[PDB]
């Protein structure tokens, strides 16, 4: 369920697996990309892990 | 006679060695200046300043050994 309001709330389903193609759109990354320590992809996956977790909590 | 002989060998192994040496490096010294450039454009100005500011330091001795060289096959002939 969704607490949309003090007063009313709403049950729903929503897609967490696959990542949902949200839009999340910038180009200021040039100026800053990061050190991936020790890899990107290894890091790319616990990001993910974390990310899955934090959603259902 | 043998003089002129052996100071063009004398020139041309000091303007050699001074090739080689400047050469190998300023590119070493300006691949990290690219890798530095590549992941951040912001600060490609201030890279290319401390490029200029060591490879004043690079070409030092090279240059000594330039002069010298011309110095010999022109002037000592």
């Amino acid at each position: 369920n969704k607490f949309i309001n003090t007063m009313s709330q709403v049950p729903t389903i929503s897609q967490l697996l696959p990542l949902p193609a949200s839009d999340d759109d910038d180009l200021k990354h040039k100026s800053w990309d990061y050190l991936y320590e020790p890899d990107p992809k290894a890091l790319l996956d616990t990001l993910l892990r974390r990310y899955v977790e934090s959603q259902v909590y | 006679n043998l003089n002129m002989d052996l100071l063009y060998m004398a020139a041309a192994v000091m303007m050699g060695l001074a090739a080689i040496g400047a050469a190998i490096g300023i590119g070493i010294l300006g691949g990290k200046f690219l890798e530095g450039a590549a992941r951040q454009p912001d600060l490609i100005p201030l890279l290319r300043t401390q490029f200029f500011i060591v490879m004043g330091l690079v070409d030092a001795i090279p240059m000594i050994a330039v002069g010298l060289g011309l110095y010999v096959m022109f002037a000592v002939a």
